[PDB]
């Protein structure tokens, strides 16, 4: 199955040991959830294009984009066909790292009682899938490109009959 | 971001050394996180990573340390479309009218009443990519529109690339691994190894045009404004193909800048050009690297690095912790002379006194002279021909310098600029005697923590960006994961901090512990060996498992 040995040193730095990528990913996802589950959950909402669904149109993402334009952009960027192509192009090692991460993040969520997590019980805090990690990866990928034109993409519409 | 790699010809110990000082957000999807990863026998790497990525992005291993800085290369191009004069949803390529594709997305929106409604939105796309509008610059009218082709949309190699970097043994191996896969999206790579090699690579995913196409395909006015814009009505302006590239239409690795030295390499987000001025990098595509004036952080770094004296770890650490406002070196001496020339102008007295007192830094205890200087500099930037020594391409390290006070017009405008800044500062409601650390903070629960450093645009190597929030400047990004690595005989010695602390959750014991240390500029050991890990009296262990 999946298994990891985790040691934390001062300041909460994890040291993860495993015999393979799936177990290594399991350790990473668990350790990261313990520190940052709410952050990852929010950013996954953003990369799924679901901010307006949970927070309405008057809010912004942590990139300071309005929620509805951000959602249009990420719904476009992270369409099912794009995520499937990206997944199909991954090596077994990377697929295993991602499978392990999702499972380790979700194990922390099942066990959490609030010691280090402020958003338990929120509807947007939920078990994650490897596709969510692909969404995050793609969001980061385009930060030097079309991501800087997200508002401009959403604004692009043909003219009417103006003079 | 800043990075400095030192090799065997300049390090005090004759081995490699690396300073990693990325400047990234303090919150959100680019918030660094420290971790050490081991699969015994074949993977042992430590550093920091971005949220959701099961790999180390900046880090070190037994014989190698590496980091990244955002590069100046273009990672997309814009295409100016020639619209079909009968139909603005069609565009012409080689005179042939093509339809835009329309892809609709559907979004759920929570309303004032709490119910969901469905919003549908059309995304228009050309053969190049989606259309983009910047009102007043990139319009979509009846003649033209603009589409954007992003080179990293087909970069499915990005996770694999850092997985491979995490396995690299030394600088030669790191260079092979990156040149082989070309999965780095938009950063430079700098690295040092124990043997004393210092490496700079501008090896990222960059649209490729053969040299003869570049002047033919450019939109001149937009390229002059820094936009990588091409003629989208001409099929010959498609990105060029080369079998050696790892991805269709990107630049092959042999055509991208690399410098391998034994003295040093550095980068602070300028182009490859002056990575090490003893061996300028020139002759690349303008999509890749241009010879532009370097910014004050790199000018600062080169002022400390050039020469013959050995570099110690402490030297590199203090380049960060000095918080020196290097832009002051270029303007403050002539500005103070102007103050002395105007001791009768009552409106300037407080600014001149603050500027004169100032330690020229962005330390917690630095006085209000820093704030006067920033506001003055924001106005100085708008003046024309005010440098005494303008940028000289034959003296890129030492220009521009000085205020052209001998030109009566400049003296007038610079004095006005100072009076304006002085009035602006004094109109703010900042307490008399407040120091920089009283103003610039990072909020933790309802405590604040004073944060040293200042905006990289003023040449502060410890770059910190903040925004006014009520009565203070709230830090939003800047120095983040710090790592300084050397290679003594027992194993790598890594020192640093994660400035904003491991956890973003106020409930965590690790929400503000390194931020207190960052405030005090007290870097710490990054334990890597089993010996270092076991010597930690805070050590906690947990083993976990589940079925797949």
């Amino acid at each position: 199955g999946l298994a990891a040995d985790i040691r934390w040193t001062a300041y909460g730095v994890p040291h993860i040991r495993a015999k393979d990528e799936r177990g290594l990913g399991y350790g990473i996802g668990y350790a990261y959830a313990r520190d940052n589950a709410c952050l990852l959950a929010e950013e996954i909402v953003t990369a799924r294009g679901e901010r307006a669904r949970y927070f309405g149109s008057e809010g912004k993402s942590s990139a300071e984009l309005d929620n509805l334009p951000s959602d249009i952009f990420y719904a476009w960027l992270n369409q099912p066909e794009a995520l499937q192509a990206f997944w199909q192009a991954q090596t077994p090692a990377v697929r295993q790292l991602l499978e392990g991460y999702a499972a380790g993040f979700n194990r922390f969520l099942r066990e959490a009682d609030g010691k280090t997590t402020s958003c338990l019980g929120q509807p947007w805090l939920r078990a994650i899938a490897t596709d969510d990690l692909l969404r995050l990866t793609r969001r980061l990928l385009v930060e030097g490109g079309v991501g800087q034109f997200a508002d401009a993409l959403v604004a692009a519409a043909p003219p009417g009959a103006e003079k | 971001s800043n990075a400095i790699a030192v090799g065997s010809e300049r390090s005090a110990d004759g081995k490699g050394m690396l300073l990693a000082n990325p400047h990234f957000p303090w919150n959100g999807a680019m918030r660094f996180y420290q971790m050490h990863l081991t699969i015994p026998g074949r993977l042992d790497v430590m550093g920091a990573s971005l949220p959701g990525l099961p790999v180390v992005n900046i880090g070190f291993s037994r014989h190698l340390a590496w980091t990244h800085t955002v590069d100046t290369s273009s990672h997309f191009t814009l295409y100016r479309l020639a619209l079909d004069p009968k139909d603005p949803r069609r565009y012409l390529v080689d005179g042939r009218s093509l339809p835009l594709e329309e892809k609709s997305v559907a979004i759920e929106v929570r309303g004032a009443d709490g119910k969901l409604s469905r919003v549908e939105h059309k995304v228009y796309q050309s053969i190049y990519g989606p259309l983009v509008v910047w009102p007043g610059k990139l319009d979509w009218n009846r003649s033209e529109a603009y589409a954007l082709r992003d080179a990293n949309l087909e970069n499915t190699r990005v996770l694999q690339q850092w997985y491979s970097i995490n396995q690299a043994s030394d600088v030669a191996d790191l260079r092979r691994r990156v040149e082989a896969l070309q999965g780095i999206p938009w950063v430079n790579t700098l690295a040092a190894d124990e043997q004393g090699n210092a490496l700079y690579m501008n090896q990222s995913v960059v649209p490729y045009l053969k040299p003869e196409l570049i002047p033919a395909c450019a939109i001149p006015q937009l390229v002059a404004e820094g936009l990588p814009a091409l003629q989208g009505q001409d099929s010959r302006c498609a990105w060029s193909r080369d079998p050696a590239a790892a991805q269709a239409g990107i630049t092959p690795a042999a055509q991208l800048p690399v410098l391998l030295r034994r003295d040093f390499v550095q980068n602070s987000n300028d182009s490859a050009w002056l990575t090490n001025p003893a061996s300028p990098l020139q002759g690349f595509s303008p999509l890749v690297s241009q010879e532009k004036p370097i910014g004050p952080r790199a000018r600062y770094a080169l002022s400390r690095l050039q020469g013959k004296q050995p570099l110690e770890a402490k030297t590199l650490e203090e380049m960060v912790t000095a918080n020196h406002v290097f832009s002051a070196d270029q303007v403050l001496p002539d500005l103070l002379r102007l103050c002395r020339d105007n001791q009768g102008e009552k409106s300037l007295a407080r600014a001149c006194a603050a500027l004169a007192q100032w330690d020229r830094g962005a330390n917690l205890d630095s006085g209000s002279g820093f704030v006067y200087f920033q506001r003055f500099m924001q106005r100085f930037a708008e003046l024309d021909g005010a440098w005494k020594e303008p940028f000289d391409a034959q003296r890129p390290l030492d220009t521009p310098q000085g205020i052209a006070l001998d030109r009566p017009q400049v003296a007038t405008q610079v004095r006005q600029a100072l009076a304006d800044a002085a009035a602006e500062v004094e109109k703010s409601g900042i307490p008399d005697g407040a120091r920089w650390g009283d103003l610039q903070v990072s909020t933790r629960g309802q405590e604040r923590i004073a944060i040293p450093g200042g905006d990289g645009h003023f040449g502060v190597y410890n770059a910190i960006q903040s925004v006014r929030k009520g009565d203070h400047l709230e830090v939003v990004g800047g120095t983040s994961y710090i790592q300084l690595v050397t290679f003594p005989e027992e194993g790598p010695k890594a020192r640093g901090l994660l400035a904003f602390s491991q956890s973003s959750d106020p409930r965590s014991p690790h929400y503000r512990d390194q931020t207190e240390l960052f405030s005090r500029q007290q870097w710490q050991t990054l334990p890597f060996s089993d010996r270092q890990i076991d010597a930690d009296p805070q050590l906690q262990r947990l083993s976990i498992r589940e079925a797949a």
